[PDB]
């Protein structure tokens, strides 16, 4: 996994190293790398319009519009992440990078989806936004995933980008934080991942000029050795703390 | 003439992304099978 620190347009070292990785993993790479690289003309892909909240939308409607915008950007399968996200950057500068995303319109992976999730949900203060991170185990490997948890009018949900349809957006229909988290765990069971750790962040402030970093891990719990009855408790205490604006 | 580089690279990136998506489904399908 390579990340582009060159900005736009992309400089030659990082560009070539993308086609590098693309020609190795593809069983018929190189044959097809040339066909894109060397082609006098390519179709100019459609630029999706960035959604704006209109008074005829419910919150679920706006949330689906944000998620549909991200799906149109597409998940990044190229191997080269195009927008660098430094997790502990001030919120202010991550928002600058989200602006980059909407204005450059390129594929994105899960972390960048979360930043853009935040950027598109600033401006609706009925929605609270907080990152959910998962460490999971499959076949002798550990993997890391992240989504945007969502809380609004007593219901929980998520926005996200994933290669798997069941590990991104979740409608605003879960009555506890635990029901949300437990849906992800069951979704991971479909792909034979065991959830080892779950990290819940803090509400992301709606000040887009905040220079504080996002809090990614106020709660960390080792769901592997824990029973569901006790995962629920630990998660339910923490969600309620979030709502009572203690944490 | 710097924008033109973006627009072309965008067009190549989406072109390439189509292929890796279609690849990843055949890989995942033949996995299952
Ligand atoms: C957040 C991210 O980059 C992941 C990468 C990943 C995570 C878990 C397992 C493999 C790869 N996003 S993801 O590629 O969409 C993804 C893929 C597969 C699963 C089972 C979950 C997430
Ligand atoms: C083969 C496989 O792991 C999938 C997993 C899955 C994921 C989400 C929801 C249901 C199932 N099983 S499958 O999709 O039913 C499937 C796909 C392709 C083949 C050849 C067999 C089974």
């Amino acid at each position: 996994f390579h990340v582009n620190k060159s900005g736009f347009p992309i400089d030659s070292h990082t560009w070539e190293r993308m086609w590098m990785h693309v020609a190795k993993v593809h069983p018929k790479g190189g044959e097809m790398v040339g066909a894109i690289r060397n082609a006098a003309f390519l179709a100019k892909p459609s630029i999706p319009q960035v959604p704006n909240y209109r008074l005829s939308m419910t919150i679920p409607d706006w949330l689906q519009a944000i998620q549909n915008y991200m799906k149109t950007l597409q998940y990044n399968h190229t191997g080269t992440q195009f927008f660098e996200i430094r997790k502990m950057r001030p919120l202010s500068g991550l928002m600058e990078t989200a602006k980059e995303m909407t204005r450059e319109s390129l594929p994105i992976k899960c972390l960048e989806a979360v930043i853009l999730g935040i950027y598109l949900t600033n401006g609706q203060p009925s929605i609270e936004r907080f990152p959910i991170s998962f460490k999971t185990y499959f076949s002798g490997n550990y993997f890391h995933h992240v989504v945007l948890g969502i809380y609004c009018n007593g219901r929980y949900g998520s926005l996200g980008m994933s290669r798997r349809a069941e590990l991104m957006d979740k409608p605003l229909t879960f009555r506890t934080l635990s029901d949300l988290i437990f849906d992800f765990e069951d979704s991971y069971k479909k792909y034979l991942h065991t959830v080892k750790k779950v990290k819940i962040g803090l509400y992301v402030p709606h000040e887009p000029h905040s220079f504080q970093p996002i809090e990614w891990k106020q709660l960390v719990l080792n769901v592997s050795k824990m029973l569901r009855a006790d995962i629920r408790k630990e998660l339910e205490k923490y969600a309620r703390d979030m709502r009572m604006k203690i944490l | 003439a710097q924008q033109e580089l973006k627009q072309r690279q965008r067009a190549e990136i989406y072109a390439l992304n189509r292929v890796m998506t279609e690849l990843e489904q055949q890989q995942f399908d033949e996995f299952c099978k």
